[PDB]
């Protein structure tokens, strides 16, 4: 998974 | 007929011309691959346009004069191993040479060229290149081989949904059974990968229980199950250097409570929105999307009636982006423009979430919850195709394989  | 997993040798050597069309006469371009430090990881840049997997190894390509046919294509490699021999009989390299003979190959390449293109800001061949470059000019190439990587082929994108179906049947498989440890259900979807056809894990995974899930980073994976909480889980495998990515969500008892039904449903009211939009004829672009998918949740927020808690503003509750483009990488190609319209060919994830606290100020049967849900979605003309599309993910679709199988 999430970049940021 | 292949060279590598669902990539033919001749498509290698299409994409080795496509770069050549946009350089000037007397260029020469200089990558250099990786080492053993552990399974073994090339330099992807370099694995796009060979697919050569062995350790100290040097890539050349040169150009000699303004024609597409006059290009020359050179390895150096070490002496199971290829050879030079095979390099050349399987790999298709024009020129080769044993790695040893560095120092004196190499600079006749230099010496008749005008144009050097090499990225100067750890290998053991790339410390000995640099070295020898500190009326010429040196330019570089990592960015401009990135727009090439991020726009996929038909055979492309064949490959990356076979390895997306295989991780999709092992979630399924493993919705029909109990586990009472984090470490029992991690063990068991590896092996699932890897007796179904994929070569090894993609990234490091998420088996978050309880409370455990507020953790975006939770790793440990050695915790006990109890059968008042939901559990979230983020894993998928690799086959051929290409990688899926994948997440869901589900309750440990096998029922739905009424509080448990009531959060899940904000999160996928918002994914089902953002993956309709993934049509190259609307003209979005993915930080477009990312303002779209705020607006959305805090309309379900309003819904929830826990939309004005003071100091908790939506930006809390939800503190993530909604996704990135996919291939050789997780990651993929970081830096083209996220503000460009998006194109035909290109893969992107659409995974949005959220996370409540443990404060007074919010319901007693909400604290200490978190959700997460995610697909891989490839972006066509006037369409779009779901690459992860067999793992269930509706409310009544679940309860059906939980209790049933
Ligand atoms: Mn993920
Ligand atoms: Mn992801």
């Amino acid at each position: 998974x999430p970049p940021a | 007929g292949e060279l590598t997993p669902g990539i033919s040798a001749l498509e290698y050597y299409e994409r080795r011309i496509r770069l050549a069309e946009t350089l000037p006469p007397k260029s020469c371009v200089i990558l250099a691959g990786n080492d053993i430090q552990y399974p073994f990881q090339q330099e992807n840049d370099l694995f796009y346009l060979s697919g050569w997997n062995e350790p100290n190894s040097v890539m050349i390509l040169e150009k000699p004069t303004d024609s597409l046919s006059d290009t020359i294509f050179h390895m150096l490699v070490p002496p199971f191993r290829s050879g030079v021999y095979g390099v050349q009989e399987i790999f298709n390299a024009d020129e080769s040479a044993s790695i040893n003979d560095l120092s004196k190959y190499l600079p006749k390449i230099i010496n008749r060229n005008e144009f050097i293109y090499f990225d100067m800001l750890s290998s053991s061949n790339f410390k000995h290149i640099k070295s020898l470059l500190d009326n010429k000019t040196i330019k570089p190439i990592s960015k401009r081989i990135a727009e090439f990587r991020k726009i996929k082929s038909p055979q492309e994108l064949r490959i990356m949904r076979r390895a997306g179906q295989i991780s999709g049947r092992s979630f399924n498989q493993a919705f029909a059974k109990r586990f009472r440890n984090e470490r029992t259900l991690d063990s068991f979807l590896h092996y699932k990968f890897i007796s179904g056809g994929c070569d090894k894990d993609a990234y490091i995974p998420v088996v978050a229980t309880g409370s455990n899930s507020l953790c975006i980073h939770y790793t440990r994976n050695d915790d006990v199950m109890f059968d008042d909480e939901m559990v979230l889980v983020d894993a998928a495998g690799s086959l051929g250097g290409y990688c899926a990515d994948i997440s869901r969500t589900w309750p440990n008892s096998g029922k739905f409570t009424d509080a448990q039904r009531d959060l899940y449903e904000a999160v996928l009211n918002v994914q089902r929105d953002c993956i309709k939009l993934c049509k190259a004829s609307n003209n979005y672009s993915l930080h477009d999307i990312h303002e779209k998918s705020i607006t959305l949740m805090k309309q379900e927020l309003k819904n929830l009636g826990i939309d004005k808690v003071s100091g908790w503003n939506v930006e809390k509750l939800y503190p993530h982006y909604i996704g990135h483009n996919l291939g050789l990488d997780v990651h993929d190609v970081p830096k083209v423009s996220r503000y460009e319209p998006l194109k035909v060919g290109q893969v992107i994830t659409i995974e949005p979430g959220l996370y409540i606290p443990n404060e007074e100020s919010f319901p007693s049967y909400f604290r200490n919850v978190g959700i997460r849900i995610e697909d891989d979605i490839a972006i066509g003309e006037d369409t779009y195709t779901n690459l992860t599309v067999e793992a269930v993910k509706e409310i009544d679709d679940l309860e059906n394989v939980m209790q049933n199988g």
